[PDB]
């Protein structure tokens, strides 16, 4: 549709002034590219210690959910002399591998353009117009010249000083349908476990599901062949498949029926983060050099990694 | 070759309002007189019907109002 | 023509040349967005298109849609710009329209469309229009209004050299398309320049003509001064405070901005017209020819001298025959003036 | 004196004319959009509407070239957009499913 | 302003110009001339105002 209008239409000098040189073309312009665009600095870089994730209250496949992407299926044919400890490390063949990209050493800062973290100021039944002026003024009242947040900004769990201004805080069931934040964000990795061993439970040990674990322990991991050890084997798993029930943890979670839940903290990260705000930073930097350059310069630290962060799907877009 | 017409900015000079509401100044003449600054206009802001509209319905709506 | 390439030929004429052959197209091919689409999404993206193309079709508009753009330009060899201007002023014809199938569940159509696309050889974009204002002249007794006969009708400048348009066959498709242009040079008295007529008006006094201008002046003509203004030759007036002037008001007017000018500016030129120039202009009763910019006086005045000699003395209006021989006496001859004036009252 | 003329100015050179001749058939198009007998039915009406109201309010016009049914191109697309998948088959003798 | 393979952006300057109203007219007639014939001296003679 635009192709064919600028097919016809020669151009006009018009008597008016540049539009880059006005206040209201330059905070539309940084909008339009930079709103819900944000810089977090760990204190030091530390990455997320496990390769194996155990998070029950996500409903398994049997709507699509992101964390399925990670998901290990039990495969009852397998080659011979196949072992899990060969492929997917010290992971449990059923919950969630978490690859080397998204654990890297030497990852100090977290990029991300989505506004699916924002505390309760920020409501989509609202309207375009309102939810700017909204984001315009936060940004202006918690700044002061430069582009970095006033720690007010931040959740309680990046700072001590936070009391959620800008941000809410990641809650239990926020895995599911955004992984990656999670992963490279959270502080420390909390566990949600139906599985028979962990904290020393034992089935003993409990003082249409009702009290019982999800996935029981079996006496080891084997396969067997008939002449053919080479492709098709039947394999005979270290725990058992969830493929019947598939909505048990979920179910379980939101307490539909008592069970045996696990729950268990472990800390990776200190609690003193630091957010720039790359809209704050194009309105500033371009009363000095001029929007066409800022523009350009910041739209290359959007592509940083060879992928650009803008493009990528909403709830999706986190990048170390 | 570059086309480029000078067809609206001939005369070499023009007479410019700090808002809408002075053209109704009665001390003025019959003439063109060009409000000085831009309206600067997103389209995602305008059309609100489409925000609400999901999938391939908001593709078709947006097609229609191009 | 056997190829479009052919139309760029030097030594082709201006006239309608028709390619040969005639150019088949199918939709399904053209429309690629609809081949991966399903179920009524792909049906309602139809529909737009082909109402679009029906209200391109009823203003005589072409629907550039079914056409390559590449293929086009590659055959006219054109520069992008060129090819915007010849897009926008083509026109099409519906010149058939035939359905070929007719089932509950299928249809099938062929349509005709006729293209006629002008080739441009020169483009201009910085153009003004002339409005001639003229001069008056008082002539033994007589006011006249007098014109000279420009040999152009529009000025153009598009960077520092000004040139004279001369148009002839105009239309208007979007822009004005003429078949004509003629370059010409201004009026003047020499070699290098236009002799071109003049023509005299006699006109009822008092004459007053006052035209308010876009930027805030005004352009006057009167046979009477005021507000200081000169009588008979015209004139540009700008005022620094409101004030009443042949009985309107001339305002101050808002300060403007300095931009790069285009303004034309026109060389001078002295005119010398025949002395009894009022009485030849009020014996036609019409708008009358009474000399060129680049004629001698000897031709000048050879042409009424005849036609006056024979406006004689009378039985029948002495007096008002005596009276018009003072008033073309008076400049040359006062005191013979005073005495013919004398003998006409008695 | 002078004012601005903003629209541009065109001199002519020549006039290069054409014919093209446009061919719709639903089939083809119902085909490939894996349609129903009921969609199908749509999609009729739909294209008959749009082409006759074209039809209702354009006379004929005479165009000095030759006649298209003797022009290759012409044969050509008709029987591909006709018969293009089209085939017949033949049984070395009569013998049907048992 | 922007091209890739799933993202484009565009920009567009439209200059407007409105004709402000001093008076507006509704119910109007077209003059027609017609005239009158005179006869004089023998010649038949068509008179206007
Ligand atoms: C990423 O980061 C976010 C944080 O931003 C994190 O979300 C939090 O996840 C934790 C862990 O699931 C949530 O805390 C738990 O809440 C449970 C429910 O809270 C209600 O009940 C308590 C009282 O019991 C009330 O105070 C409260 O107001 C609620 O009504 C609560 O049951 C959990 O408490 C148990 O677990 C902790 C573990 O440290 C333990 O300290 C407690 O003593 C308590 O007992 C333990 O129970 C478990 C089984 O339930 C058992 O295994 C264990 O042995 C017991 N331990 C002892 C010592 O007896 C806990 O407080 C928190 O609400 C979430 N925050 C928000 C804001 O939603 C994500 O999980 C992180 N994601 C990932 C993937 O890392
Ligand atoms: C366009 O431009 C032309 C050229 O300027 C204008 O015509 C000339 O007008 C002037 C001013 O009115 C005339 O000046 C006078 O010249 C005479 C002498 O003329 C003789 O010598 C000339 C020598 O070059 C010669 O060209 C003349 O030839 C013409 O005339 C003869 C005879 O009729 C004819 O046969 C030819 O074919 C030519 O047409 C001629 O031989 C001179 O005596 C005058 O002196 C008076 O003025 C001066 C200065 O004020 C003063 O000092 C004296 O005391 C005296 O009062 C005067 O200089 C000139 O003759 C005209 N030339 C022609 C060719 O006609 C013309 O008016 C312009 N046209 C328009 C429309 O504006
Ligand atoms: C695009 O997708 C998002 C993500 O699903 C849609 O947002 C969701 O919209 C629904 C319906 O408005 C919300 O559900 C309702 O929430 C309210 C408030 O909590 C509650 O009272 C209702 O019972 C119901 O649960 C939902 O909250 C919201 N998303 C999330 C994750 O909470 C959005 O509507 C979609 N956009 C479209 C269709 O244009
Ligand atoms: C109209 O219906 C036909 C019939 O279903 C559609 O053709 C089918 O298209 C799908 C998707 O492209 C094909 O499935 C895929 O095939 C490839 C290649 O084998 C494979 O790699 C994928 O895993 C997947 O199986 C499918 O092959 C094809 N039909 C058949 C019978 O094989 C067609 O797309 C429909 N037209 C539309 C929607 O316009
Ligand atoms: C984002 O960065 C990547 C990596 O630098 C760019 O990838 C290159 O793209 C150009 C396109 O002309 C290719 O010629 C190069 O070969 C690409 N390199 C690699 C390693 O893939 C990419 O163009 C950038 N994208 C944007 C939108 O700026
Ligand atoms: C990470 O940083 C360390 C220390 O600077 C360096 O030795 C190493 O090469 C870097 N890369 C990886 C992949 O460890
Ligand atoms: C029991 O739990 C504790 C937690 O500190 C752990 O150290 C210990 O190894 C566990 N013992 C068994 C037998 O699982």
């Amino acid at each position: 549709e635009m192709q064919s209008l600028s097919d016809v239409m020669i151009d006009f000098e018009i008597p008016l002034g540049d539009p880059r040189d006005q206040e209201q073309y330059i905070h539309r312009k940084c909008y339009q590219e930079f709103a819900n665009c944000y810089l977090v600095k760990y204190k030091e870089p530390k990455p997320w210690p496990k390769e194996g994730l155990i998070a029950d209250q996500c409903p398994l496949p049997g709507n699509r959910q992101s964390i399925w992407d990670y998901y290990i299926k039990v495969e009852s044919i397998r080659p011979a002399n196949w072992t899990t400890k060969s492929k997917y490390g010290q992971a449990r063949l059923g919950s969630f591998y978490i690859p080397s990209s998204l654990r890297q050493i030497n990852v100090s800062h977290v990029l991300f353009c989505s506004d699916q973290l924002y505390s309760k100021w920020y409501n989509i039944e609202n309207t375009i117009e309102q939810n700017e002026r909204f984001l315009l003024n936060k940004l202006n009242n918690l700044t002061s010249g430069t582009s970095v947040l006033k720690k007010r900004a931040l959740p309680k769990d990046w700072s001590s000083q936070g009391k959620n201004a800008l941000f809410r805080e990641i809650n239990v069931l926020d895995i599911c349908s955004k992984p990656e934040s999670v992963i490279l964000l959270n502080t420390s990795y909390y566990s949600f476990s139906l599985w028979e061993g962990d904290c020393n439970f034992t089935k003993d040990m409990i003082s249409p599901y009702a009290c019982r674990f999800w996935r029981s322990k079996n006496e080891k991991e084997e396969t067997k062949c008939r002449d053919g050890e080479t492709k098709r084997c039947l394999y005979y798993p270290l725990w058992d498949s969830p493929e019947s029930t598939y909505d048990f943890g979920y179910l379980a979670y939101q307490k539909n029926f008592p069970s045996p839940i696990c729950i268990e903290q472990q800390k990776i990260r200190d609690q003193d983060y630091e957010v720039y705000s790359l809209y704050q930073e194009c309105k500033i930097a371009s009363k000095a050099y001029g929007i066409d350059t800022v523009l350009f310069s910041l739209k290359n630290f959007l592509n940083y990694t060879g992928t650009p962060v803008n493009e990528m799907p909403n709830a999706r877009a986190f990048v170390g | 070759a570059k086309l480029r017409s000078m067809g609206y900015a001939l005369t070499g000079a023009v007479q410019t309002l700090s808002q809408i509401s002075d053209i109704n100044d009665e001390n003025l003449q019959q003439g063109i007189y060009l409000l000085r600054d831009h309206v600067i206009t997103l389209m995602e802001a305008t059309l609100h019907d489409i925000s609400v509209m999901e999938g391939m319905f908001a593709v078709q709506h947006l097609h229609t109002h191009l | 023509l056997s190829q479009i390439s052919d139309i760029n030929d030097e030594n082709l004429q201006q006239g309608i040349y028709l390619l040969r052959d005639h150019v088949i197209t199918l939709m399904e091919a053209t429309l690629h967005d609809i081949s991966v689409m399903e179920g009524m999404f792909a049906v309602q993206h139809l529909h737009t298109h082909l109402n679009h193309l029906k209200t391109m079709l009823l203003e005589r508009r072409i629907d550039w849609t079914y056409m390559s753009s590449t293929w086009l330009q590659q055959q006219l060899q054109k520069s992008d710009d060129e090819m915007k201007v010849i897009k926008r002023i083509a026109r099409s014809l519906v010149y058939y329209v035939k359905q070929t199938h007719s089932s509950p569940t299928a249809t099938a159509w062929e349509i005709g469309l006729y293209y006629e696309l002008v080739i441009p050889k020169h483009i201009y974009l910085n153009n003004w229009n002339v409005v001639n204002i003229g001069h008056l002249v008082k002539s033994a007794g007589q006011l006249t209004h007098v014109t000279i006969a420009h040999p152009y009708e529009i000025i153009n400048k598009e960077c520092v050299e000004t040139i004279y348009l001369h148009l002839e066959d105009c239309t208007r498709q979007d822009y004005v398309i003429c078949d004509v242009v003629k370059i010409v040079q201004p009026c003047g008295n020499s070699s290098d320049t236009s002799d071109c007529p003049v023509w005299a008006e006699a006109v009822k006094e008092p004459f007053v003509q006052v035209n308010p201008l876009k930027n805030g002046s005004y352009l006057v003509l009167a046979s009477s001064t005021d507000c200081q203004i000169p009588p008979y030759v015209p004139s540009i007036v700008t005022v620094n405070e409101t004030t009443s002037c042949f009985g309107l008001d001339f305002k101050r007017p808002l300060v403007a901005e300095e931009r790069l000018s285009f303004e034309p500016r026109l060389p001078n030129l002295q005119l010398r017209l025949p002395h009894l120039v009022g009485i030849i202009a009020k014996i036609k009763g019409i708008k009358i020819e009474v000399t060129s910019s680049g004629e001698s006086i000897k031709e000048q005045i050879e042409r009424a001298k005849a036609e006056l000699l024979r406006l004689d003395i009378h039985e029948g209006d002495t007096p008002a025959w005596i009276q018009q021989l003072a008033a073309a006496t008076k400049d040359v001859w006062p005191a013979a003036a005073s005495a013919l004036q004398g003998i006409g009252n008695f | 004196y002078y004012e601005p003329h903003p629209e541009p100015i065109v001199v002519k050179e020549r006039v290069l004319g054409l014919s093209q001749i446009l061919m719709i058939n639903s089939e083809n198009i119902a085909n490939n959009a894996n349609l129903t007998q009921e969609v199908k039915k749509l999609l009729t009406e739909m294209v008959n509407e749009e082409m006759q109201s074209l039809s209702d309010v354009m006379i004929d016009f005479e165009i000095p070239l030759g006649d298209p049914r003797d022009q290759e191109q012409y044969i050509h697309r008709k029987c591909y957009q006709e018969f293009a998948n089209c085939y017949l088959v033949k049984y070395k003798e009569p013998k049907p499913w048992p």
